[PDB]
């Protein structure tokens, strides 16, 4: 009836936080923009806790890292990218992924500026 | 050697008897393999069935973004400079991976609009065609939309449908 | 740092407005009935400022708008009539009703065809 703790002007959706901002700007910065307001890129890990993202349009910014030795990716907090919940798309010798509609993840040059999604839960 | 992927929309606006305004047919290496009404999610006739390239993750993706550009193209359609919109959207893989994604519009059968994904250049074919370029020039969502679909998507499911042409016979 | 209006469960809660988008295609009155089912109506769109979000939304869907047949202006089921300054209207086909496309954008399209929709429920 409710949803969750969530700043002022910011999308909650099963009390989850996000906000979707309309600069561009390159990976490094969306990241600090951001980390200076006590919040994350955006972490997906539940496709039905994080139903709405499949009705979002364009590419953003998200809080993907990869390691290009095990071809893996991480999250900003440490944790590892579960599978079954992205199609990462990989054309690449980019390092960073958009976030893109129906849990897509294209992987593109850290250095282009993109829109990107902050996320913040509790 | 090269391979490549063709998919030939043809959206109309104002259908007029039992016409479907989505229709697409698709090649993969120069030729067929499915027909698509991207309107009401329906496989027509997906001949050349000894590759099951459906039973692939990439074909359902397909069906998904061939919806999606049918769906964009249809609201473009709506708001132009019945009105019967071919386009042909293609990539191709060389021997390196240089694929090349670009995009055809017609009109009524004659080329208007070309589309250099690679390059991002819109360059026009017809006369007539020089305000759309502009309106699609300055739609930097649309036109970004052309080139993620086609240099990176496409790639996709041709990697997918080929590396799975594959394993089968080897 | 504050909290989002009372909305139902599961539904997108943003500057005291809720949404919740369906899947399941139905023709404008079908889904008109749907979100009163639950007490809420489709999509009304009276500010671009306090629904910026609309911008966002991907493909197009049923919203509460309705077609005047004499004096041609569009006006939402509550009865108000759309304010010039929302949105931007282009025909997609025939019909009496619109569907909302991102960017604040009403296409017309034929009530009775099926499409998915958007309930709304002011706060």
């Amino acid at each position: 009836s409710y949803c969750g703790p969530c700043p002022k002007n910011w999308i909650c959706y099963k009390n989850n936080c996000y906000q979707f901002f309309d600069e561009s700007k390159n990976w490094y910065e969306s990241q600090a923009s951001c980390m200076s307001q006590n919040a994350s890129l955006l972490k997906v890990y539940s496709k039905e806790d994080q139903d709405l993202l499949k009705l979002v349009k364009s590419y953003h910014w998200m809080g993907l890292v990869h390691i290009p030795t095990n071809g893996s990716w991480q999250w900003e907090d440490g944790s590892i990218l579960s599978p079954n919940l992205l199609t990462i798309i990989e054309m690449q010798k980019g390092d960073c992924a958009l976030y893109a509609s129906s849990f897509k993840g294209y992987i593109e040059n850290c250095s282009t500026p993109n829109t990107y999604i902050c996320m913040q839960r509790t | 050697d090269a391979h490549s992927l063709w998919y030939n929309f043809t959206i109309i606006h104002l259908p007029r008897h039992g016409q479907q305004w989505c229709e697409v047919q698709s090649q993969v290496d120069q030729k067929n393999f499915l027909s698509y009404d991207c309107g009401s999610d329906k496989v027509l006739s997906m001949g050349h069935l000894e590759e099951q390239l459906y039973a692939t993750d990439a074909w359902g993706k397909q069906l998904e973004m061939l919806r999606e550009v049918g769906q964009r193209l249809r609201l473009e359609l709506a708001d132009t400079e019945p009105l019967t919109l071919q386009v042909r959207m293609s990539c191709e893989c060389e021997a390196d991976g240089y694929i090349r994604g670009s995009w055809q519009f017609s009109f009524d059968g004659r080329k208007f609009l070309l589309f250099d994904s690679n390059n991002r250049k819109w360059t026009v074919v017809h006369a007539g065609a020089r305000r759309m370029k502009e309106k699609w020039e300055k739609d930097s969502g649309l036109t970004t939309f052309f080139k993620m679909v086609s240099m990176r998507d496409c790639k996709s499911w041709l990697r997918d449908f080929l590396m799975h042409r594959k394993k089968r016979l080897e």
